[PDB]
């Protein structure tokens, strides 16, 4: 039903949760990198340029 | 509020067993009691144990002997 | 329903030093993060009063590429010391001060002859260093109010007149969440004065600039 | 890419340029005469740097 | 012809105008180039891929 | 349209079947959302069953991607027509000119 | 010790777009004041434009009715860009009749006191028929920037994407001011650019408003 709350204990179990970001093909072993997600709208993975 | 683990690392021999005594800690710390060393700050359990590991309260031989000590019990 | 907005309802204020603050507003409405930040910045740049040194009457020497014996340094980090140094003047547009100094000792800002108008907040200020025993050196020293930031170009030697108490203002602007709304802006204010005025005060005299000059509508 | 153009078009210095041969007290000067349009990003000054 | 149909208009013929920042109001230090430009939108959405 | 293109756009709209191409000439009698009735010009009448022409237009009808495919008249009431002349441009087509 | 800015014209040269002069201003305000007042007034004005259509003869915006030339989702996106003001209540709802040959003009809606239409000549439809009648109930609401119809959430009723905002684009220019003996004022020319609906002083004093309004959280400081 997608309440208010729900939305406040999403924020709180993602304060320090890591995902891992993959990419295909992964050559080498920096293709699979660990990140801290970070909640925002929309339907694409914002990624860091660096 | 943790972004790098280089104090972690320096103060334990490797990386791997610094990831395998915070597992031990962090697991004390989250399925029961063992409440922690260091003040949190609203952070998850993995980020609190990594943190009393580079304060050089937590390694190895200090878990060893806490658990032999509460086991003598 | 049309008319009320969004106000901001956390302010942190987190003065890391005496002169240095961190100020944050959350939330805010889409897109007035930077009306407001950019508003403020140009304000306190170049349009906030102030008093400092205009310019400085050095006996010993008549142009800034001189000579004078007796120093280690050179007369361009003296302009830029007196540059640097930070005066409170209440009520007087324009003051003269008379330095006098002599043998071998750092010059501090306390050694200034000053009247009691005339305050500065930072005695500790090395004016210049003297290393000759029969060293004298004597400075007449000119303050003056206005406003912004005067080049000596657009303008006896002449100092670049720092006007303004601020030092450096910067502000970021990032995404606040308000229940079910993320788009919403948050501004984090980033000030240092040189010390004649606290950030939290001279923050607020730009916000009431800003309130004077839209009065007339209101 | 865009990064370097940025870093590259900040530190690069032409010979004649707004507010030229002026001496500031200090890098934070620097930044104060840039916003205020009274120095070009890249004009040929002195400075006192700790 | 490109420039002889620009200067039948109201337009430079270099092509680049002067723009301003929309959100701090300050002019860009170089002129732009500005233009009508055909845009398509591909078959490759991203609803469909998340 | 395209605000430059290269003349082409004409010829890939005709030949794909997505305009509807009048067969013969004559004036539009009736123009409507889905139809468009052409009495044919005098000349162009064969010696018996002169008639009238009947474009029937198709509306949001599902393609093989899933895209829609619509027809929109593109003529006025009582406005002549010749030949090979567009009555109603079809998806990705303005006036009988490709546009995507 | 500052100079008070004021209203000293407004230069109308159409219907929809107009230029306001203001007083006088020191030096670091031309600039200063412009892009504040340019980013409130492309921001956040009220609105008056359409939300809900419900024509009598259709289930959905994807079907055609008879005799009429344009599509339904034509007639929307054509009501969509409706220009209205409103003055007693924040929502009405308006009708329009029509039938023969010839365009419905936006002329042919009723025409209640306090509903006023600023473009007469607007077109939302073609009947093309001999004996075609349309009649549709628009509804028309008051609100702030673009809220779309897929957010806001019978069968006869269709959803139209509404966009509040009356100005269409804001320009400023700074110009030296003579005045007294001081050669250091000047006057900032605003031309700003109408759907119709909105009064230049009007949008000028609610921009202020809420610019004052804001900058009072930061004087409370």
């Amino acid at each position: 039903r997608e309440e208010a709350v729900v939305w406040d204990i999403l924020d709180e179990v993602i304060r320090e949760h890591p995902v891992l970001l993959n990419r295909a093909p992964t050559l080498h072993r920096l293709g699979i990198q660990a990140f801290e997600p970070v909640l925002i709208e929309g339907k694409a993975i914002q990624l860091h340029p660096l | 509020a943790r972004v790098t683990v280089q104090d972690a690392v320096e103060k334990i021999g490797n990386r791997f067993d610094l990831v395998l005594v915070a597992a031990r800690r962090a697991r004390q710390m989250q399925v029961g009691g063992k409440d922690p060393l260091v003040p949190e700050e609203n952070d998850k359990t993995t980020v609190i144990a990594l943190r009393e590991i580079e304060e050089g309260l937590i390694n190895n031989q200090i878990l060893d002997v806490r658990e032999r000590q509460e086991q003598q019990e | 329903s049309v008319t009320e907005f969004l106000k901001p309802r956390l302010v942190d204020i987190e003065q890391v030093s005496s002169t240095h603050a961190k100020v944050t507003l959350e939330p805010l409405e889409r897109g007035f993060g930077h009306t407001l930040g950019n508003a403020l910045r140009r304000i306190l740049l170049s349009s906030m009063p102030g008093c400092a040194v205009t310019e400085v009457e050095i006996d010993g020497v008549l142009h800034e590429y001189s000579t004078k014996e007796g120093v280690q340094e050179d007369i361009l980090e003296i302009l830029l010391n007196l540059k640097g140094l930070a005066v409170r003047v209440q009520g007087k547009d324009e003051v003269i001060l008379t330095l006098n100094k002599s043998g071998i000792g750092p010059v501090t800002a306390a050694d200034i002859t000053h009247d009691g108008d005339v305050e500065i907040v930072k005695p500790q200020h090395v004016i210049c260093h003297l290393t000759d025993e029969n060293a004298s050196i004597s400075m007449r020293i000119k303050v003056q109010r206005g406003r912004g930031y005067v080049p000596a170009s657009t303008r006896r030697l002449l100092v670049d007149a720092c006007y303004s108490p601020v030092e450096r203002i910067a502000y970021n602007v990032e995404a606040a969440r308000v229940e079910q709304r993320t788009d919403l802006d948050k501004l984090v204010i980033e000030m240092e004065t040189n010390g004649t005025i606290d950030p939290e005060e001279a923050i607020r005299r730009a916000a009431t600039i800003l309130a004077e000059q839209l009065e007339a509508f209101v | 890419q865009d990064v370097v153009l940025g870093l590259y078009y900040m530190t690069r210095d032409c010979v004649n340029a707004k507010g030229e041969g002026m001496v500031l007290t200090g890098p934070k000067e620097a930044e104060r005469l840039y916003r205020s349009g009274l120095a070009s990003l890249h004009a040929r000054v002195k400075v006192r740097i700790t | 012809e490109i420039k002889e149909l620009l200067k039948l208009g109201d337009l430079p013929t270099s092509g680049q105008i002067r723009l301003y920042d929309g959100r701090t109001g300050e002019q860009f230090e170089r002129p732009v180039t500005v233009g009508y430009m055909y845009m398509l939108k591909l078959n490759h959405l991203v609803d469909d891929k998340m | 349209k395209p605000l430059v293109g290269t003349g082409m756009e004409r010829a890939v709209a005709v030949d794909s079947g997505v305009t509807a191409v009048a067969k013969r000439g004559g004036v539009v009698q009736y123009v409507d959302a889905s139809r468009i009735v052409i009495k044919v010009n005098e000349d162009e009448m064969y010696p018996g069953e002169a008639g009238i022409d009947i474009y029937n237009l198709t509306k949001y009808t599902r393609s093989n991607q899933n895209t829609c495919i619509n027809q929109m008249p593109c003529v006025s009431l009582g406005e002549p027509v010749e030949r090979g002349d567009v009555l109603a441009d079809g998806p990705s087509t303005d006036l009988g000119e490709l546009a995507l």
